[PDB]
């Protein structure tokens, strides 16, 4: 009897840090005698660099597919990228809108996305500024540049976070202004009414309750922003990606301190206490041990990069079917009753906001599955049932209690009665 | 007389002579990224996360006439043409940057990378009293 | 023998008893009201709409409702009887354990 | 080395199971609990329930 | 002209037996001379 | 040699799945095509046969 609009967040990881490791500086820092034994494993070092470059190529092609879906059939007006206004039809959307065009500074992220990047220190811009402010200065004891001097460095992706934020912004504008290139060419307030009508809600109840629907989207959007102060499930998955990558880099760096049980762990003290004839055996056991750690590290990257493309493929299908268009599929975009979904940029992935139809009140009423008229006729309702009030049969919705007169639009026609069809030779139709 | 940390690293030292305390910091042992075209005399260098002053003084003893500091680091043997955008880049450096080669100043141009754009229309966005402008084919 | 050498198999979180109970509720939700698995449509009446999608005169399906009910009984007994001599699906289930 | 080869095969085995598990979820939501208009997805051509 | 109803079956794998392996039981059960050498690697075992 | 066998077995199963979808519910007549009956609706489809 009484309904409202709810909200829900969803984070889908579509990216991963790009790690590049060198073969020489990791095993042999600067010792000339160390590189002599490594020359016998020249083919082994070439295979390590080929695997890492193969993983980086998969992250580059997947990032272009995300931008391709967000920039597919998008049309904007000319007098629009001049910092226009917002809040169309009393629906506040300034939190999901960044710079309207390129007439701003370096940062063009929406206010909602700012709450996500401020809680993640090792973002795309984080690794850049970290490697810059460690060559001298005041304090350079950070573990980020210690791995850089040992052969472990993280490269930035092809498209920066600023360009990705601009792509998600154009998708939102394409669904709020003409020619509405994100909703097959229908107005935004009119599109919401058709989505609710498909669930079994009458069309006339949506016109008189326009203020209740408009205030529902504003309350839902303001409620999804206040939840970022605590630790939700969306922020927990974002913080787990940066912590998982940091643990793998620190674990691989610890392999340089393992003695591998030959004479010691460091190569400088080997050449200072052992003669060349017996020093070749001690160094060979260190190279063979360290190369095993690199071989096992690149193997985990191939297995981990496969699950990234599996999750990224779901995000591509979701944008083209839940954001850029209205797919007739059920239980795919959200949970049961689904109305609309939006996409926002997130660190190492995307953020989706799903709006659903949530009833609040209920009312028990006797309904009928179907009935037939006189003369071996037959009718059946669609997206609704048949109720009998004041000794008269009328049509009602499947998601909202509203008696409607039986017409030829809300029912189907048959050629015979059924065994469980109630007889009622009182309704007349043409 | 020696300061250490959790992961067995030396980060401090006190002298047996006159009391002066110091610290141990690692030294630069990085690499350099070079962009080489199909046929050219010399490729374009790129020292990531390094200023042009630190490169031409400490790690490089040769004189380079062309030098340019970018967002990704000091760029050598290239020109600053970030105002121009391309969409068919073959030498990607990340962070939305590209290096293009133009046969005849260095032949390499440091430009941006915009692979996607929005199709703009000259129609208005404000209604004219209940009517909108739509480009119908 | 593998358990004494460090190779042991741990049971999952949800047992097969709880999983079997979840599948039962899904089947009941498509036979009795409020038909939570059929969008509020009765089971014998929903079959007529699915067949009508392919394209058939509804007067035949409305008249042959008795032949439709007897047809589903033969299909279920054929699947149950087929799981005794040589099942095609069970042959792949054994490959998971092997 | 044998343990590293076993965990490498285990990571590749679970990935195929994860892909097959996602396919089973779609059949529950779009073929069992609902009647999706997709053709040649739930069964083989003519599909009812 | 005439029609009937057929029925097929399909099996999709969802779960898998969970196997747990440790270092101190597979390399050497209770050999003290072996644990002093296996523990020298350190992180090489903890990754498994 | 065992892992290479399971790898080749997965490609053989995948090969049959692709061919099954191509021949799923296909009915042809006795009077055949491909230099027997072609050029329908003045559209040249000989290069695709
Ligand atoms: C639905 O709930 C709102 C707020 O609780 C209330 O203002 C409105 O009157 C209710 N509608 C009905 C039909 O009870
Ligand atoms: C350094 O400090 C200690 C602390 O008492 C002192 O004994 C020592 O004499 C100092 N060093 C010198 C060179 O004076
Ligand atoms: C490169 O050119 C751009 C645009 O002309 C300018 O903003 C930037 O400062 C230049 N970089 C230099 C001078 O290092
Ligand atoms: C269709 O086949 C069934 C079973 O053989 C039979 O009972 C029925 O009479 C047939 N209907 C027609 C119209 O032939
Ligand atoms: C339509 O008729 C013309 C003239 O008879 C014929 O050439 C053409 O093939 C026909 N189109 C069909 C059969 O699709």
């Amino acid at each position: 009897t009484n309904f409202t609009i709810a909200g829900h967040e969803e984070f889908i990881q579509t990216s991963s840090p790009k790690v590049t490791i060198d073969c020489s500086a990791f095993v042999c820092s600067n010792y000339a005698a160390c590189h002599d034994l490594l020359s016998e494993y020249g083919t082994f070092c070439d295979n390590i660099n080929s695997i890492l470059n193969e993983v980086n190529d998969l992250l580059d092609i997947t990032q272009l597919q995300v931008a391709n879906a967000l920039m597919q059939g998008v049309t904007l007006s000319s007098n629009l990228n001049t910092n226009l206004h917002s809040d169309v039809d009393n629906i506040d959307f300034k939190s999901l809108l960044g710079c309207l065009g390129s007439q701003c500074g370096s940062s063009s992220r929406s206010p909602l996305e700012d709450l996500l990047f401020n809680k993640v220190k090792l973002s795309d811009v984080g690794f850049v500024e970290a490697y810059n402010n460690c060559t001298g200065g005041s304090e350079i004891r950070d573990l980020l540049c210690v791995q850089s001097f040992n052969g472990i460095k993280v490269l930035p992706p092809i498209l920066s976070e600023t360009q990705i934020s601009g792509y998600t912004t154009a998708a939102t504008v394409a669904a709020m202004f003409p020619p509405w290139s994100a909703a097959a060419g229908v107005p935004f307030p009119l599109n919401v009414q058709y989505r609710i009508n498909g669930l079994g809600v009458t069309m006339d109840v949506l016109n008189k309750n326009q203020k209740l629907i408009a205030n529902a989207f504003n309350k839902a959007l303001l409620s999804i922003q206040n939840g970022f102060t605590a630790t939700p499930s969306a922020l927990a998955k974002i913080q787990s990606v940066v912590n998982a990558n940091a643990q793998a880099l620190n674990s691989l760096l610890q392999q340089l301190f393992n003695k591998f049980g030959a004479i010691s762990s460091s190569l400088q003290e080997i050449l200072s206490r052992l003669d060349p004839p017996e020093a070749q055996v001690q160094i060979d056991r260190l190279i063979n041990g360290r190369l095993t750690a690199l071989n096992a590290y690149v193997s985990q990257q191939l297995s981990d990069i496969t699950l990234i493309k599996a999750g990224a493929s779901r995000a591509i299908e979701k944008v083209n079917e839940c954001v850029k268009s209205q797919s007739p599929r059920i239980n795919f975009c959200g949970n049961g009753n689904h109305i609309l979904s939006l996409v926002q940029n997130a660190p190492y992935g995307l953020l989706f906001i799903h709006f659903s139809y949530k009833p609040t009140s209920f009312k028990t009423v006797l309904v009928s599955p179907g009935l037939c008229l006189s003369g071996d006729r037959g009718i059946a309702p669609k997206q609704g049932y048949f109720i009998k009030q004041n000794d008269s049969w009328m049509f009602t919705g499947s998601s909202y209690y509203y008696p409607e007169p039986i017409s030829d639009k809300n029912v189907v026609f048959m050629n015979s009665c059924s065994v469980n069809f109630t007889k009622a030779p009182f309704i007349y139709l043409n | 007389n020696l300061l250490y940390d959790s992961n067995g690293n030396i980060i401090g030292f006190k002298d047996f002579l006159t009391n002066k305390t110091y610290t141990i910091l690692p030294c630069y042992s990085g690499r350099v990224s070079a962009a080489f075209y199909q046929n050219s005399s010399s490729p374009a260098l790129l020292y990531r996360n390094l200023k042009c002053s630190y490169v031409l003084n400490n790690i490089s003893f040769i004189s380079q006439p062309f030098y340019f500091d970018s967002y990704l680091g000091c760029v050598l043997n290239a020109v600053n043409l970030t105002s121009y955008s391309v969409s068919s880049c073959d030498l990607r450096m990340g962070s939305g940057f590209c290096i293009d080669y133009a046969l005849p100043s260095s032949p390499y141009r440091f430009v941006t990378f915009e692979p996607f754009n929005v199709s703009f229309v000259n129609d208005s966005v404000e209604t004219v009293g209940g009517l909108f402008e739509i480009q119908i084919p």
